[PDB]
Protein backbone atom coordinates (compact mmCIF):
# COMPACT_ATOMS: atom_id res chain seq x y z
CA UNK A 1 0.00 0.00 0.00
CA UNK A 2 3.12 2.49 0.93
CA UNK A 3 5.38 2.37 -2.13
CA UNK A 4 8.19 3.93 0.20
CA UNK A 5 10.99 1.70 1.74
CA UNK A 6 9.17 2.52 5.50
CA UNK A 7 7.28 -0.42 7.06
CA UNK A 8 3.71 -0.21 8.35
CA UNK A 9 3.41 -0.50 11.69
CA UNK A 10 0.04 1.42 12.60
CA UNK A 11 -3.20 0.81 9.88
CA UNK A 12 -6.36 3.48 10.41
CA UNK A 13 -9.22 2.14 8.73
CA UNK A 14 -12.43 4.39 8.48
CA UNK A 15 -15.20 3.17 6.54
CA UNK A 16 -18.92 5.00 6.49
CA UNK A 17 -21.64 6.09 4.71
CA UNK A 18 -22.34 9.75 3.84
CA UNK A 19 -24.29 11.79 6.85
CA UNK A 20 -24.15 15.21 7.51
CA UNK A 21 -21.17 16.56 9.32
CA UNK A 22 -18.96 13.79 7.82
CA UNK A 23 -16.06 14.46 5.82
CA UNK A 24 -14.07 11.39 5.32
CA UNK A 25 -11.47 13.66 4.03
CA UNK A 26 -11.20 15.50 6.96
CA UNK A 27 -11.70 12.56 9.39
CA UNK A 28 -8.77 10.33 8.10
CA UNK A 29 -6.72 13.83 8.47
CA UNK A 30 -7.91 14.12 12.18
CA UNK A 31 -6.84 10.65 12.45
CA UNK A 32 -3.54 11.11 11.01
CA UNK A 33 -2.53 14.31 12.39
CA UNK A 34 -3.67 12.79 16.10
CA UNK A 35 -1.19 9.84 15.27
CA UNK A 36 1.65 12.29 14.31
CA UNK A 37 1.20 14.11 17.69
CA UNK A 38 3.98 12.82 20.03
CA UNK A 39 1.66 11.39 23.17
CA UNK A 40 -0.33 10.13 21.09
CA UNK A 41 2.43 8.25 19.14
CA UNK A 42 3.93 6.94 22.14
CA UNK A 43 0.73 6.14 24.01
CA UNK A 44 -0.23 3.83 20.48
CA UNK A 45 3.05 2.27 20.77
CA UNK A 46 2.29 1.45 24.52
CA UNK A 47 -0.96 1.03 24.03
CA UNK A 48 -2.52 -2.56 25.28
CA UNK A 49 -6.21 -1.81 24.92
CA UNK A 50 -8.74 0.73 23.40
CA UNK B 1 35.53 -40.80 19.77
CA UNK B 2 37.57 -43.52 18.87
CA UNK B 3 36.52 -45.85 21.37
CA UNK B 4 38.81 -49.09 20.45
CA UNK B 5 41.57 -46.80 19.98
CA UNK B 6 41.31 -44.91 23.70
CA UNK B 7 40.55 -48.50 25.33
CA UNK B 8 43.58 -50.04 23.32
CA UNK B 9 46.19 -47.02 24.57
CA UNK B 10 44.71 -46.73 28.28
CA UNK B 11 45.75 -50.79 28.15
CA UNK B 12 49.41 -49.39 27.45
CA UNK B 13 49.55 -47.01 30.23
CA UNK B 14 48.13 -43.84 28.53
CA UNK B 15 47.98 -41.44 31.52
CA UNK B 16 44.59 -39.32 31.98
CA UNK B 17 45.97 -36.99 34.03
CA UNK B 18 47.67 -35.25 30.92
CA UNK B 19 47.04 -31.75 30.16
CA UNK B 20 46.56 -29.55 27.01
CA UNK B 21 48.29 -26.51 27.03
CA UNK B 22 44.29 -24.61 27.42
CA UNK B 23 44.19 -27.57 30.77
CA UNK B 24 42.17 -29.58 29.07
CA UNK B 25 42.57 -33.79 30.05
CA UNK B 26 41.16 -36.29 27.80
CA UNK B 27 37.82 -36.56 29.62
CA UNK B 28 37.79 -32.64 28.68
CA UNK B 29 37.98 -32.56 25.03
CA UNK B 30 35.09 -35.97 25.13
CA UNK B 31 32.70 -33.56 27.29
CA UNK B 32 33.90 -30.52 24.75
CA UNK B 33 33.42 -33.11 21.18
CA UNK B 34 29.96 -34.82 23.05
CA UNK B 35 31.52 -38.46 22.73
CA UNK B 36 30.07 -39.74 25.13
CA UNK B 37 31.30 -43.68 24.34
CA UNK B 38 34.69 -42.00 25.44
CA UNK B 39 33.83 -40.02 28.21
CA UNK B 40 32.04 -43.32 29.42
CA UNK B 41 35.08 -45.76 29.13
CA UNK B 42 37.56 -43.01 30.38
CA UNK B 43 35.20 -42.91 34.13
CA UNK B 44 35.09 -46.31 33.90
CA UNK B 45 39.24 -46.30 34.71
CA UNK B 46 39.81 -43.47 36.81
CA UNK B 47 39.38 -40.13 35.69
CA UNK B 48 38.31 -37.31 37.86
CA UNK B 49 35.38 -35.82 36.97
CA UNK B 50 36.38 -32.42 38.91
CA UNK B 51 39.83 -32.34 37.48
CA UNK B 52 40.87 -28.67 36.09
CA UNK B 53 43.25 -26.51 35.08
CA UNK B 54 44.31 -23.14 36.09
CA UNK B 55 41.19 -21.72 34.65
CA UNK B 56 39.37 -24.25 36.96
CA UNK B 57 36.77 -25.28 34.17
CA UNK B 58 36.19 -28.82 35.23
CA UNK B 59 34.38 -31.86 32.09
CA UNK B 60 31.41 -30.29 33.45
CA UNK B 61 32.17 -27.01 32.44
CA UNK B 62 33.14 -27.37 28.68
CA UNK B 63 30.14 -30.01 28.25
CA UNK B 64 27.67 -27.17 29.51
CA UNK B 65 29.17 -24.78 27.79
CA UNK B 66 29.18 -26.64 24.40
CA UNK B 67 25.78 -27.89 24.87
CA UNK B 68 25.72 -32.11 25.56
CA UNK B 69 23.59 -32.92 27.57
CA UNK B 70 24.46 -36.96 27.34
CA UNK B 71 28.03 -35.52 28.59
CA UNK B 72 26.28 -33.65 31.24
CA UNK B 73 23.71 -36.56 31.97
CA UNK B 74 26.60 -38.89 32.51
CA UNK B 75 29.15 -36.76 34.23
CA UNK B 76 26.83 -36.17 37.07
CA UNK B 77 25.89 -39.22 38.42
CA UNK B 78 30.02 -40.33 38.82
CA UNK B 79 30.64 -37.16 40.56
CA UNK B 80 30.81 -34.07 38.04
CA UNK B 81 30.32 -31.65 40.57
CA UNK B 82 27.71 -28.64 40.11
CA UNK B 83 29.21 -26.67 42.70
CA UNK B 84 32.04 -26.21 40.65
CA UNK B 85 33.83 -22.83 40.39
CA UNK B 86 35.90 -21.24 37.79
CA UNK B 87 38.58 -18.99 37.59
CA UNK B 88 35.50 -16.13 37.75
CA UNK B 89 33.51 -18.02 39.89
CA UNK B 90 31.25 -19.11 37.61
CA UNK B 91 29.32 -22.79 38.06
CA UNK B 92 28.46 -25.12 35.54
CA UNK B 93 25.06 -24.05 36.26
CA UNK B 94 26.13 -20.24 35.59
CA UNK B 95 26.99 -21.27 31.90
CA UNK B 96 23.70 -23.28 31.17
CA UNK B 97 21.49 -20.30 32.70
CA UNK B 98 23.29 -17.52 30.61
CA UNK B 99 23.34 -20.54 27.25
CA UNK B 100 19.28 -20.74 27.73
CA UNK B 101 19.60 -24.42 28.35
CA UNK B 102 16.83 -25.72 30.10
CA UNK B 103 17.51 -28.86 29.78
CA UNK B 104 20.66 -29.11 31.14
CA UNK B 105 19.92 -26.84 34.30
CA UNK B 106 17.28 -29.60 35.09
CA UNK B 107 19.96 -31.84 35.40
CA UNK B 108 22.26 -29.38 37.19
CA UNK B 109 19.92 -28.54 39.86
CA UNK B 110 18.35 -31.97 40.29
CA UNK B 111 21.89 -32.90 41.42
CA UNK B 112 21.96 -29.98 43.92
CA UNK B 113 22.99 -27.09 41.79
CA UNK B 114 22.59 -23.78 43.51
CA UNK B 115 21.02 -21.07 41.84
CA UNK B 116 22.43 -18.49 44.18
CA UNK B 117 25.71 -19.15 43.37
CA UNK B 118 28.10 -16.16 43.33
CA UNK B 119 30.57 -15.30 40.91
CA UNK B 120 33.90 -13.34 41.86
CA UNK B 121 31.31 -10.19 41.14
CA UNK B 122 28.62 -11.55 43.11
CA UNK B 123 27.02 -12.55 39.93
CA UNK B 124 24.06 -15.24 40.20
CA UNK B 125 23.10 -18.10 37.52
CA UNK B 126 19.21 -15.90 37.66
CA UNK B 127 21.31 -12.83 37.08
CA UNK B 128 22.67 -14.06 33.97
CA UNK B 129 19.51 -15.50 33.03
CA UNK B 130 17.27 -12.83 33.83
CA UNK B 131 20.25 -10.45 31.58
CA UNK B 132 20.15 -12.63 28.76
CA UNK B 133 16.58 -12.53 28.53
CA UNK B 134 15.73 -16.29 28.96
CA UNK B 135 11.92 -16.23 30.77
CA UNK B 136 11.73 -20.00 31.38
CA UNK B 137 15.51 -19.98 32.87
CA UNK B 138 14.50 -17.99 35.40
CA UNK B 139 11.11 -19.32 36.11
CA UNK B 140 13.07 -22.72 37.02
CA UNK B 141 15.52 -20.90 38.89
CA UNK B 142 13.12 -18.94 41.00
CA UNK B 143 11.83 -22.71 41.81
CA UNK B 144 14.67 -23.59 42.91
CA UNK B 145 15.25 -20.97 45.43
CA UNK B 146 16.99 -18.27 43.85
CA UNK B 147 16.75 -15.11 45.61
CA UNK B 148 15.39 -12.21 43.02
CA UNK B 149 16.42 -9.88 45.69
CA UNK B 150 19.81 -10.59 45.60
CA UNK B 151 22.50 -7.73 44.55
CA UNK B 152 25.91 -8.21 42.92
CA UNK B 153 29.27 -6.36 44.34
CA UNK B 154 27.52 -2.45 43.03
CA UNK B 155 24.13 -3.90 44.28
CA UNK B 156 22.88 -4.49 40.94
CA UNK B 157 19.77 -6.92 40.85
CA UNK B 158 18.34 -9.32 38.30
CA UNK B 159 15.78 -6.17 37.47
CA UNK B 160 18.52 -3.43 36.83
CA UNK B 161 20.21 -6.22 34.65
CA UNK B 162 16.48 -6.97 33.00
CA UNK B 163 16.16 -3.04 32.87
CA UNK B 164 19.83 -2.65 31.13
CA UNK B 165 18.72 -5.13 28.25
CA UNK B 166 14.86 -4.68 28.41
CA UNK B 167 13.21 -7.92 28.80
CA UNK B 168 9.28 -7.45 29.36
CA UNK B 169 8.46 -11.06 29.63
CA UNK B 170 11.26 -11.39 32.25
CA UNK B 171 10.02 -8.67 34.36
CA UNK B 172 6.72 -10.15 34.08
CA UNK B 173 8.18 -13.50 35.77
CA UNK B 174 10.30 -11.32 38.09
CA UNK B 175 7.63 -8.89 39.51
CA UNK B 176 5.04 -11.98 39.99
CA UNK B 177 7.45 -13.75 42.45
CA UNK B 178 7.46 -10.79 44.49
CA UNK B 179 10.77 -8.95 43.36
CA UNK B 180 10.99 -5.46 45.06
CA UNK B 181 10.48 -2.78 42.21
CA UNK B 182 12.27 -0.06 43.58
CA UNK B 183 15.78 -1.71 44.46
CA UNK B 184 18.45 0.26 44.90
CA UNK B 185 22.24 -0.30 43.59
CA UNK B 186 24.96 0.80 45.99
CA UNK B 187 24.90 4.58 44.43
CA UNK B 188 20.87 4.88 44.60
CA UNK B 189 20.08 3.47 41.20
CA UNK B 190 16.63 2.20 40.41
CA UNK B 191 15.22 -0.35 37.58
CA UNK B 192 13.82 2.35 36.84
CA UNK B 193 17.18 4.64 36.73
CA UNK B 194 18.33 2.03 34.06
CA UNK B 195 15.69 1.57 31.64
CA UNK B 196 15.60 5.33 31.19
CA UNK B 197 19.14 5.41 31.27
CA UNK B 198 18.95 2.69 28.39
CA UNK B 199 16.43 3.81 26.51
CA UNK B 200 13.85 1.13 26.78
CA UNK B 201 10.38 2.45 26.81
CA UNK B 202 8.62 -0.69 27.08
CA UNK B 203 10.04 -1.63 30.53
CA UNK B 204 10.03 1.85 31.85
CA UNK B 205 6.09 1.43 31.05
CA UNK B 206 6.23 -1.98 33.02
CA UNK B 207 7.49 -0.45 35.42
CA UNK B 208 5.75 2.78 35.95
CA UNK B 209 2.81 0.34 35.77
CA UNK B 210 3.92 -1.85 38.94
CA UNK B 211 4.24 1.33 41.03
CA UNK B 212 7.72 2.25 40.38
CA UNK B 213 9.05 5.61 41.84
CA UNK B 214 8.96 7.95 38.79
CA UNK B 215 10.63 10.69 40.72
CA UNK B 216 13.54 8.50 42.77
CA UNK B 217 16.98 10.28 43.59
CA UNK B 218 20.18 8.53 43.29
CA UNK B 219 22.64 8.99 46.01
CA UNK B 220 23.54 12.74 43.90
CA UNK B 221 20.17 13.17 43.37
CA UNK B 222 19.83 11.99 39.35
CA UNK B 223 15.93 11.30 38.27
CA UNK B 224 15.13 8.66 36.24
CA UNK B 225 14.57 11.47 34.43
CA UNK B 226 17.80 13.08 34.37
CA UNK B 227 19.27 9.82 32.58
CA UNK B 228 16.77 9.93 29.86
CA UNK B 229 17.87 13.67 29.24
CA UNK B 230 21.35 12.77 29.04
CA UNK B 231 21.45 9.47 26.90
CA UNK B 232 18.73 12.00 24.46
CA UNK B 233 15.78 9.77 25.01
CA UNK B 234 13.29 11.86 23.74
CA UNK B 235 10.04 9.04 24.20
CA UNK B 236 11.48 7.98 27.63
CA UNK B 237 11.33 12.08 28.29
CA UNK B 238 8.05 12.07 27.12
CA UNK B 239 6.13 9.00 29.05
CA UNK B 240 8.16 9.49 32.18
CA UNK B 241 7.09 13.62 32.01
CA UNK B 242 3.02 11.90 31.28
CA UNK B 243 3.86 9.77 34.33
CA UNK B 244 4.66 12.00 36.83
CA UNK B 245 8.28 13.35 36.80
CA UNK B 246 9.41 16.91 38.05
CA UNK B 247 11.60 18.91 35.15
CA UNK B 248 12.40 21.28 37.92
CA UNK B 249 14.07 18.65 40.77
CA UNK B 250 18.26 19.61 40.77
CA UNK B 251 20.59 16.84 41.44
CA UNK B 252 23.83 17.34 43.71
CA UNK B 253 25.88 18.54 40.81
CA UNK B 254 23.68 21.16 40.03
CA UNK B 255 22.01 20.21 36.96
CA UNK B 256 18.29 19.62 36.15
CA UNK B 257 16.97 17.23 33.55
CA UNK B 258 16.94 20.11 30.59
CA UNK B 259 20.29 21.99 31.16
CA UNK B 260 21.73 18.32 30.85
CA UNK B 261 19.70 18.42 27.58
CA UNK B 262 21.18 21.78 26.07
CA UNK B 263 24.96 20.34 27.90
CA UNK B 264 24.83 17.60 25.58
CA UNK B 265 23.03 19.41 22.76
CA UNK B 266 19.98 17.17 22.33
CA UNK B 267 17.49 19.13 20.11
CA UNK B 268 14.42 17.20 20.65
CA UNK B 269 14.80 16.52 24.54
CA UNK B 270 15.50 20.25 24.93
CA UNK B 271 12.39 21.28 23.20
CA UNK B 272 10.00 18.70 24.96
CA UNK B 273 11.68 19.87 28.33
CA UNK B 274 11.50 23.33 27.52
CA UNK B 275 8.56 23.40 27.39
CA UNK B 276 7.82 21.69 30.89
CA UNK B 277 10.54 23.34 32.59
CA UNK B 278 10.27 26.82 34.22
CA UNK B 279 12.85 29.91 33.80
CA UNK B 280 15.96 29.59 36.27
CA UNK B 281 30.30 18.88 33.52
CA UNK B 282 29.24 15.40 35.62
CA UNK B 283 27.37 12.50 33.35
CA UNK B 284 25.91 9.99 35.32
CA UNK B 285 26.38 6.31 34.55
CA UNK B 286 24.63 3.22 36.68
CA UNK B 287 27.08 0.39 37.67
CA UNK B 288 27.24 -2.24 35.43
CA UNK B 289 28.66 -5.89 35.65
CA UNK B 290 31.73 -7.15 33.54
CA UNK B 291 32.09 -10.35 33.86
CA UNK B 292 32.50 -12.43 31.19
CA UNK B 293 33.78 -16.05 30.80
CA UNK C 1 40.51 -51.95 60.31
CA UNK C 2 41.15 -49.13 61.55
CA UNK C 3 40.85 -49.12 65.33
CA UNK C 4 43.04 -46.30 66.13
CA UNK C 5 41.06 -43.41 65.88
CA UNK C 6 38.89 -41.47 62.93
CA UNK C 7 37.24 -38.23 62.03
CA UNK C 8 33.39 -38.00 62.11
CA UNK C 9 31.82 -35.10 61.08
CA UNK C 10 28.12 -34.15 61.42
CA UNK C 11 26.28 -31.86 59.16
CA UNK C 12 22.77 -30.82 59.22
CA UNK C 13 20.54 -29.47 56.09
CA UNK C 14 19.71 -25.80 57.14
CA UNK C 15 18.72 -23.07 55.83
CA UNK C 16 20.79 -19.64 55.32
CA UNK C 17 20.30 -15.89 56.50
CA UNK C 18 21.05 -14.90 52.93
CA UNK C 19 19.14 -16.29 50.35
CA UNK C 20 16.66 -18.74 52.66
CA UNK C 21 18.49 -21.03 50.44
CA UNK C 22 18.40 -24.98 51.76
CA UNK C 23 22.16 -26.09 51.98
CA UNK C 24 24.61 -28.40 54.87
CA UNK C 25 26.46 -27.01 57.71
CA UNK C 26 28.45 -28.87 59.68
CA UNK C 27 27.39 -29.08 62.98
CA UNK C 28 30.15 -31.10 65.00
CA UNK C 29 33.11 -32.88 64.34
CA UNK C 30 34.93 -35.86 66.22
CA UNK C 31 38.69 -36.59 66.96
CA UNK C 32 38.04 -39.18 70.41
CA UNK C 33 36.48 -36.01 71.64
CA UNK C 34 33.40 -33.45 70.50
CA UNK C 35 33.88 -29.76 69.29
CA UNK C 36 30.55 -28.01 68.35
CA UNK C 37 30.47 -25.12 66.03
CA UNK C 38 29.24 -22.45 66.87
CA UNK C 39 26.75 -19.54 66.31
CA UNK C 40 29.77 -17.16 65.48
CA UNK C 41 31.59 -19.89 63.20
CA UNK C 42 34.13 -20.29 66.13
CA UNK C 43 34.37 -23.99 67.33
CA UNK C 44 33.85 -24.78 70.82
CA UNK C 45 36.15 -26.52 73.22
CA UNK C 46 36.75 -30.56 72.71
CA UNK C 47 34.67 -32.64 75.51
CA UNK C 48 33.46 -35.82 75.91
CA UNK C 49 30.55 -37.20 73.60
CA UNK C 50 27.14 -37.13 76.30
CA UNK C 51 24.02 -38.71 74.60
CA UNK C 52 20.61 -38.09 75.26
CA UNK C 53 18.21 -41.11 76.14
CA UNK C 54 15.59 -40.35 72.98
CA UNK C 55 18.84 -39.80 70.56
CA UNK C 56 19.72 -43.19 71.41
CA UNK C 57 16.23 -44.82 71.67
CA UNK C 58 15.09 -43.28 68.48
CA UNK C 59 18.74 -44.24 66.77
CA UNK C 60 17.78 -47.65 67.85
CA UNK C 61 14.58 -47.55 66.14
CA UNK C 62 15.21 -46.50 62.59
CA UNK C 63 18.62 -48.64 63.08
CA UNK C 64 16.68 -51.99 63.39
CA UNK C 65 14.72 -50.65 60.23
CA UNK C 66 17.84 -49.38 58.36
CA UNK C 67 19.27 -49.52 54.74
CA UNK C 68 22.67 -50.71 55.08
CA UNK C 69 24.83 -50.62 51.61
CA UNK C 70 27.88 -52.38 52.48
CA UNK C 71 30.66 -52.65 50.08
CA UNK C 72 29.56 -49.91 47.94
CA UNK C 73 31.77 -49.67 44.52
CA UNK C 74 31.23 -46.20 44.82
CA UNK C 75 33.43 -42.81 44.91
CA UNK C 76 31.48 -40.00 44.76
CA UNK C 77 28.95 -38.22 46.97
CA UNK C 78 26.67 -38.35 44.07
CA UNK C 79 26.67 -42.14 43.67
CA UNK C 80 26.05 -42.78 46.87
CA UNK C 81 23.22 -40.99 47.29
CA UNK C 82 21.71 -42.94 44.15
CA UNK C 83 22.35 -45.88 45.63
CA UNK C 84 20.71 -45.39 48.67
CA UNK C 85 17.89 -43.61 47.58
CA UNK C 86 16.98 -46.69 45.49
CA UNK C 87 17.31 -48.96 48.01
CA UNK C 88 15.12 -46.93 49.95
CA UNK C 89 12.43 -47.48 47.34
CA UNK C 90 13.06 -51.18 47.21
CA UNK C 91 12.85 -51.16 51.03
CA UNK C 92 9.25 -49.18 51.69
CA UNK C 93 11.28 -46.62 52.99
CA UNK C 94 10.70 -43.52 51.09
CA UNK C 95 8.11 -43.84 47.98
CA UNK C 96 9.27 -43.38 44.65
CA UNK C 97 7.58 -39.78 44.49
CA UNK C 98 10.34 -38.71 47.18
CA UNK C 99 13.41 -39.57 44.96
CA UNK C 100 14.05 -36.32 43.43
CA UNK C 101 13.41 -33.69 46.30
CA UNK C 102 15.84 -36.12 47.82
CA UNK C 103 18.77 -36.14 45.92
CA UNK C 104 18.21 -32.62 45.38
CA UNK C 105 18.37 -32.02 49.11
CA UNK C 106 21.20 -34.30 49.39
CA UNK C 107 23.37 -33.29 46.94
CA UNK C 108 22.97 -29.88 47.81
CA UNK C 109 25.93 -27.58 49.03
CA UNK C 110 27.96 -28.91 52.08
CA UNK C 111 29.31 -25.50 53.35
CA UNK C 112 31.36 -25.47 56.39
CA UNK C 113 32.74 -23.46 59.17
CA UNK C 114 34.53 -21.13 56.86
CA UNK C 115 31.90 -19.99 54.29
CA UNK C 116 29.62 -19.53 57.78
CA UNK C 117 31.05 -15.58 57.90
CA UNK C 118 29.65 -15.06 53.94
CA UNK C 119 26.47 -16.12 54.73
CA UNK C 120 24.08 -14.35 57.21
CA UNK C 121 23.86 -17.34 59.13
CA UNK C 122 22.02 -20.46 59.67
CA UNK C 123 19.06 -21.79 61.29
CA UNK C 124 16.80 -24.74 61.17
CA UNK C 125 14.95 -25.75 58.16
CA UNK C 126 12.41 -28.58 56.94
CA UNK C 127 12.57 -29.76 53.37
CA UNK C 128 8.89 -29.28 51.72
CA UNK C 129 7.19 -31.74 49.17
CA UNK C 130 8.41 -29.18 46.55
CA UNK C 131 11.87 -28.48 48.04
CA UNK C 132 11.66 -25.06 49.08
CA UNK C 133 13.07 -24.82 52.70
CA UNK C 134 10.04 -24.66 55.73
CA UNK C 135 10.86 -22.76 59.22
CA UNK C 136 10.09 -25.60 61.62
CA UNK C 137 6.59 -25.67 63.15
CA UNK C 138 7.64 -27.80 67.02
CA UNK C 139 9.30 -26.25 69.40
CA UNK C 140 13.23 -25.69 68.19
CA UNK C 141 15.20 -26.59 71.22
CA UNK C 142 18.68 -24.57 71.42
CA UNK C 143 21.77 -26.81 71.33
CA UNK C 144 23.11 -27.81 74.60
CA UNK C 145 26.43 -28.22 73.78
CA UNK C 146 26.33 -24.81 71.41
CA UNK C 147 25.36 -23.15 75.05
CA UNK C 148 27.52 -25.04 77.28
CA UNK C 149 30.84 -25.04 75.13
CA UNK C 150 31.00 -22.12 72.28
CA UNK C 151 29.72 -19.38 74.40
CA UNK C 152 33.12 -17.77 74.59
Amino acid sequence: AVELPVPIRFLFVLLGPEAPHIDYTQLGRAAATLMSERVFRIDAYMAQSR
Amino acid sequence: GHVETVLALLEKEASQACMTKKGFTPLHVAAKYGKVRVAELLLERDAHPNAAGKNGLTPLHVAVHHNNLDIVKLLLPRGGSPHSPAWNGYTPLHIAAKQNQVEVARSLLQYGGSANAESVQGVTPLHLAAQEGHAEMVALLLSKQANGNLGNKSGLTPLHLVAQEGHVPVADVLIKHGVMVDATTRMGYTPLHVASHYGNIKLVKFLLQHQADVNAKTKLGYSPLHQAAQQGHTDIVTLLLKNGASPNEVSSDGTTPLAIAKRLGYISVTDVLKVVTDETHRMSFPETVDEIL
Amino acid sequence: PGTHKVYVELQELVMDEKNQELRWMEAARWVQLEENLGENGAWGRPHLSHLTFWSLLELRRVFTKGTVLLDLQETSLAGVANQLLDRFIFEDQIRPQDREELLRALLLKHSHAGELEALGGVKPAVLTRSGDPSQPLLPQHSSLETQLFCEQ
